[PDB]
This record gives C-alpha cells, structure tokens and sequence, in this order.
DNA sequence: AGGGAGTTATTCCGGCCTGACAAGAGGA
DNA sequence: TCCTCTTGTCAGGCCGGAATAACTCCCTATAATGCG
C-alpha cells in the first residue's frame, strides 16, 4: 500500500477509459441459468473481470495454487484470487 | 508436498533432484511418517487436530 | 421555494437553502428564452417519433403495387447489368462444377430457375459451349455473341447468398479499378503539377492508353521531365489497369456504364423500400400495443417491429395477389415476440422454455 | 493447503464431505422443549419421528 | 448474489447496463442493414436516453424498472445520499468490538470506573483472552483456547 | 402461434494408460 | 539382528460415442394501419 496525498480529478479521455478496462462486454447476458457459471462475454464475465472461485479457472482445468499467472487456453480466465473481481 | 515451496514434485522428480529415483524415496517418506506417528512428536499436532 | 402542499409557514430556515443554490443564474435566461418562444419542449421521445411517423401519409394499395414494380425493376436491372462482363460466368461455372463434380451441394447454388436438375445440367452444358465459342470468336461479332450469351444467362436465378457474393466480387474488382485510377490520377496531378483542365482533355475518355502519357511528356513541361522520376510507378499502375481491363476485355466506358446502372437500380430499389417502410410504420406501432407490458420499453418494441417490417417488405411478393399489410403483420408479430422473449429476463432463457412456461 | 494434506496423511484424517448446519439454540437461552412439528412435502419419505 | 430458495437479488445497474448494451447492439445491426434514416435516428435517441438515465437517472422521463414501480437507483444516486455519503457520512459504519445495554446507578463505584457485565467483557475481550491463555501455555493452540472459553 | 430439422456443446458410460502401494528377502 | 532393496498388480486420469439441450433457417398470405 502506497503512502499517498493529493487526489487529482479530471475528465476521463477515451484512451484512459480503454486503459483501465480489461475487456469488452459485447452481450447483455449475465449467467447461464442452468449451470450458474458466468456467460462469456456478458455483463458477468470471468475472462474479463476475474475467476469466480479462488485459484481455479472456469472450465476446471487448473485448480492448484501453483498456477497463478497462467491463462487457461479454453477459458481465457487467469487463475488468481477472487478478490480481483472487485476492481477490474 | 508444498511446505515452504511452490508446486509439489512427485516421487520420480524428487528422486531426480536427489539423483536417486527409486522405491527407496517413497520408503523414506513412509518411514518418516511411521516414526512421527509416535506421540510427544505427535502430541502437539494430536491436540492440534480438529 | 419547494413550497409544501398548500403553502404553510413557520420555520426561519429558508435562507440557508436559498444561499445553498448558487449565483450562476443562467437558468433565469434559459427559462426566459424557452417560455418566450413556445417551441414545444417535447422531451419524451414518444411524442417526437409520433410526429416523425405522422409526416408520412398512408401509401394506398395501388401505390404499394407501384413501388413493388419499381423494386422488382431495380433488382432485374442490376441482374442484367451483372450479366455483362466475361469474369462473372467464370466463377458461376466454377461453383456449378463444384456442385456437380460433388465438391458442393445441389441446393447451395440454385433454388429453381425461371422458364429439375437435368434441365440445369443441360443449360450449363450449352452455356459452356456458347461461352467458349464466344471467347474464341473474340476477334463487333464477339459483342453480339456475348449479348446473346447474356440473354440466355438471364434465365438463371442464384441463391441470395450467391447473388450477394457475385455483386461483392464485382464490387471488389471495381474497387481495385477505381482505387488504381484514383491513385494514378492523384500521383499525377499532385506530384507532376498536372493542370486539371488539360488533365480532363487528354486523360479523360481512355484512362488506359498512353496517348495522354506521351503527349504530357512531349508537352516539354519541367514537371513532365520529372515525370520519369516516378514513371515506373505511374506506368505500372496504368499497365495493371490495362490488365484488369484485359480480363474485363470490353473497354473503359462500359465499366462506367455498369457501375452507374447498378447504383441507379440499387438507389431506386432502396427508395421504394424506404417508401414502403415509412408507409407501414403506423401498422408496426399498431401491432406493438399488445406486448407493451412484458417488462420491455415501448420504443424497443416498435423498433423490433420496424426490423420485422423491413424484412417483410424485402421478401413480399405482390403477384400472389394479396394485400401487403396482412403479410407484413406475420413478420412484425414474429419479430416482436422473439425480441420480447429474448431481451426480457435478466437470466435469459431459451425461447422454447419460455413457451413451455 | 499442503500442510493440511500432510496432517491428513499423518493422523489418518479421512475428510468427511458434509458440512454442519444443525439448528443450535441461541446464545444465552435456556428452557424446556415444549412442542415439535414436522412438515414434509408430498413425495419424500417421512422419517420415523414424523 | 443468490438468495436462498432459488430467488435472486441484483442491483439496478445490471438492468441499466443490459438496456444500454441491447440498444447499442440493435443500433449496430440497424447500421449494417442500411436502414432508412428515421429508424437509425430513433435508435440514436434511445441510446442517448439509456446512457443519460444510466449516469444520472432523474433528469428525464424517470425510467422505471420492469413492473416494479420504484425508480431504479442510478450511479449518481448511488454516490449522492443524505448527507451525501451514506456509508462514508452519517450514518455511519458499524464497528466491531462494541456492545450496548441498559444503564443502572451503582452508587458504590468510584468516580473513574464503571460496572461492566461479565459476559459482555468475555465476548468483547475474546481475542485478548486467547492471547493471554496461549502465552501461559494453559492451552496448546487457539482451537483449545476457544473450547476452553466455551 | 408456437413446430421443427439440423447441428454442436456438453455430460456420461465404456475402455486405455501410468503412478503408487504391498510383501518379502538379502546385506551391512 | 536390524535395516535395506526387488518384483508386480490395482487405481485414477483421459478420450470416443451418445443423448439431451439450445440456436438459425423454413417459418405464414383476407385485413388489420397513429396513442403510451
Ligand atoms: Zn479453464
């Protein structure tokens, strides 16, 4: 955690808005309603926002903590802490 | 296992790192396990069970 | 202000909130102007769209058959225009053989001709024969024989996707032609300082032969002498254009004729379909009123209905002898139902499951 | 996490796949159970007490 | 989040975002179709409506939700409250290690002290208890300390 | 007014393939 | 005598066909036409 001061406010330029965002949300769907896994690439998306459950990808190929920066080839979700889903 | 290290290596790879990869390594694991079964070494974890 | 129900009073506290609402009083000006012009402040999009549709009066029955004839005429015009350059039948036969040689399917290329697979196979045999003889006979007579081949080719009806792909292949070849011509004339006029009136006079008409090229270099201008600095590039673009027209083969004026006729036909058809859609927007909204209360907004419904009406218009056949409105109703209702079913629920649910519910 | 696996190996700790939920009495409340009622939906096999 | 029993709860932003994306996609399709100007213009109006409702709902026709009558809470509303910061300003951030109960006189007390019920103190000071219990070694680990408090 | 023919995805049973565990005998 | 080294068979992970769901192209033909 940084020790900060001076909080700056300015209009967001379109390239900064692109800068913060990790992925584009093209379809309005939220969840699969049958199996409640998130739909891609809907308003709730694991490959864009984050993995649903800690250190385990969507499709269930990677479940070990030993994998943390790998991005599952089938599901483009990186295997990391679920908390990341609060900030992306 | 992964105690104090990343991914855990199976018998053959651990043996490779010792350069001795054979039944003796699993037997060493089993002997350590068995001898640690004895209390006074296990009492701390015996109570630590939940 | 924020006065209560019927103007009470107590309460020495109205000046803190009076100070809590700032000096900058543009509003005063805003209100004044607005309430001093009596331009209807119709903010609600419903009203404005209501007026926009209100402008277009009801295109009666015989007007509708009129515009249907114009649509048909535009499509037929563009179909004839396609017939008229010897690089469109090549791909036709290539995919016909694909279908016959068994590298494709018999229903992927045609959906019934106009005036059985046996008949199609024989007509394409005689097409191959006429085509090859008219290509050999290229060396006047060849133009008349190409005209006759095109007149026999009029018989064919291609699957919509193939009609789109052929107009697109001819569009992309014309794109290459136009882009090459535009870049050559750009490089010339801008780098060689080519006076644009003499540009017109000598360059215009052919755009393919070197007569204007060699007259401009003979014109003794100093930029004419620099003309060799990029003569390789310019003349290579002229040669490439000449090869494009060697596979065209006819000339450099009939390319103009064809593109202008296709644009005209497309514009006519587009305008007719425009007429139909604005005439039937009222019908669309009329059908909309039923579905308003399935947790969707009104305007989204009317838009889905508009899309259904566009499709219906494009697929409508007057020759069946029935009124257009009844036919369009089916597509407008289908579209509205499909969109309400799909965009309704948060956790989207397949349409069969909705029907079962 | 690994160390739990180590402990499961050592003591023979067969992991039970069922979590606990049973309705325990609120904190600081003490009395007599005066009555019990059981509502089973149609279809499911009632238990002895029901 | 899933409520128990199958029912779901969602903030209104999900609905607002859905509406925005839907109208945007429909506009894309309408553009690809080369539809007449009137319909593309209506679509641009709809998109303007959706976005401006999303940022600050309440400066237009007040776009209500599906069949629920209460106006949906937009981002601007989510920020602005009474006074302003709902959770940042009053009120008021619930806090741990707190208790409350009825007061009683207790004359025998000295001026600088106060009578505090046993069980409240046990609950409050639980972790302090665990620390001291383990420092003396009377309990092997924290789990046994909890059992010993229980 | 929802009926469907065709197609692909996804779970699921049947069968292949490599680690891991047991019992005894031999060597220091 | 106690400690160490050896051969072999079960178990669990993986892939192919199958079978229930979903999504697009057929959807249509008397006429119905502004309303929140
Ligand atoms: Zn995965």
């Amino acid at each position: 955690t940084e020790e900060f001061d001076a909080i700056k406010i300015a209009l967001a330029s379109p390239d900064m808005i692109r800068s913060w965002s990790f992925g584009e949300v093209k379809k309005p769907e939220t969840i699969n309603y049958r199996t409640f896994k998130p739909e891609r690439d809907g308003l709730f998306c694991a490959r864009i926002f984050g993995p649903v459950k800690d250190y385990e990808c969507l499709c269930g190929k990677y479940k070990r903590l030993k994998h943390r920066g790998v991005i599952c080839e089938k599901c483009g979700v990186e295997v990391t802490q679920t908390k990341v889903r609060r900030e992306r | 296992f992964g105690i104090d290290m990343n991914t855990d290596y199976t018998l053959e790879e651990v043996g490779k790192q010792f350069d001795v990869t054979r039944e003796r390594i699993r037997q060493i694991e089993a002997k350590a396990l068995r001898k640690l079964r004895h209390p006074s070494r296990s009492e701390v974890l015996r109570s630590f069970l939940d | 202000i924020q006065v209560m129900e019927e103007a009470p009073d107590a309460d020495d506290l109205m000046l803190a909130e009076n100070t809590a609402d700032e000096d900058a009083a543009e509003a005063a000006a805003q209100v004044l102007s607005s309430v001093e012009s009596e331009i209807g402040r119709t903010t609600d999009p419903v009203r404005m769209y209501m007026r926009e549709m209100g402008t277009v009066e009801l295109l009666t029955r015989e007007g509708e058959i009129d515009i249907a004839k114009r649509i048909e005429d535009g499509i037929n015009q563009v179909q004839c225009s396609v017939a008229e350059y010897p690089e469109a039948i090549t791909y036709l036969l290539e995919q016909y053989d694909r279908v016959e040689a068994e590298e494709a399917r018999l229903s992927d290329l045609i959906t019934g001709f106009v005036d059985d697979p046996e008949l199609a196979r024989e007509k394409f045999a005689e097409l191959r024969a006429q085509y090859v003889v008219t290509r050999d006979t290229i060396k006047a007579t060849a133009q008349e024989e190409i005209l006759k081949l095109s007149e026999v080719f009029k018989q064919f009806r291609l699957v919509p996707k193939q009609f789109d792909y052929l107009v697109n292949s001819m569009r992309v070849m014309m794109d290459r032609v136009r882009t090459q011509e535009r870049l050559i004339m750009k490089l010339c006029v801008e780098q060689c300082k080519m006076p644009k009136k003499n540009f017109i006079t000598l360059f215009t008409g052919n755009e393919t032969s070197d007569t204007w090229f060699n007259a401009a270099i003979a014109m003794n201008k100093p930029w004419s002498e620099k003309l060799h600095d990029v003569s390789e590039e310019v003349h290579r673009a002229l040669q490439k254009l000449q090869q494009i027209e060697e596979e065209t083969g006819l000339t450099i004026e009939q390319v103009k004729d064809i593109n202008r006729r296709m644009s005209i036909g497309e514009a006519k058809a587009r305008r007719a379909k425009k007429e139909m859609v604005e005439a039937n927007l009222r019908l669309v909204i009329s059908i909309a009123k039923k579905y308003t209360n399935r947790g969707l907004q009104f305007l989204d419904l009317i838009q889905e209905g508009n899309i259904g009406l566009m499709k219906a218009v494009d697929k409508f056949e007057y020759r069946r002898g029935y009124k257009f409105s009844t036919y369009a109703t089916w597509w407008i209702r289908q579209a509205i139902t499909r969109s309400i079913a799909d965009q309704a629920r948060t956790i989207r649910i397949p349409v069969h499951m909705i029907e079962t519910i | 996490t690994p160390e739990e696996k180590l402990l499961r190996a050592i003591f023979g700790e067969k992991a039970s796949d069922v979590k606990d939920s049973s309705l325990r009495v609120p904190n600081g409340v003490s009395g007599t159970v005066i009555d019990v009622q059981v509502f089973t939906r149609d279809g499911v096999e009632k238990d002895k007490r029901a | 989040v899933p409520l128990d029993g199958g029912r779901f709860a969602t903030s209104d932003l999900n609905d607002l975002y859905r509406r925005v994306i839907n109208r945007n996609n429909r506009l894309k399709r309408l553009l690809d179709l080369a539809a007449p100007d009137i319909i593309v213009r209506n679509e641009k109006r709809m998109l303007q409506e959706a976005v401006d409702a999303l940022l600050d709902n309440g400066r237009r026709g007040r776009a209500i939700t599906g069949s629920n009558k209460r106006p949906l809470k937009s981002l601007a509303d989510m920020i602005k409250g009474k006074q302003g910061r709902f959770r940042q300003n009053l009120l008021g951030k619930r806090v741990d290690y707190s208790g409350r109960s009825v007061i009683t006189v207790g004359p025998y007390l000295r001026l600088h002290q106060c009578g505090l019920p046993k069980k409240m103190a046990l609950e409050l000071f639980k972790p302090f208890i665990y620390g001291k219990l383990e420092l003396r070694g009377l309990a092997t680990t924290i789990k046994a300390a909890k059992k010993m408090v229980e």
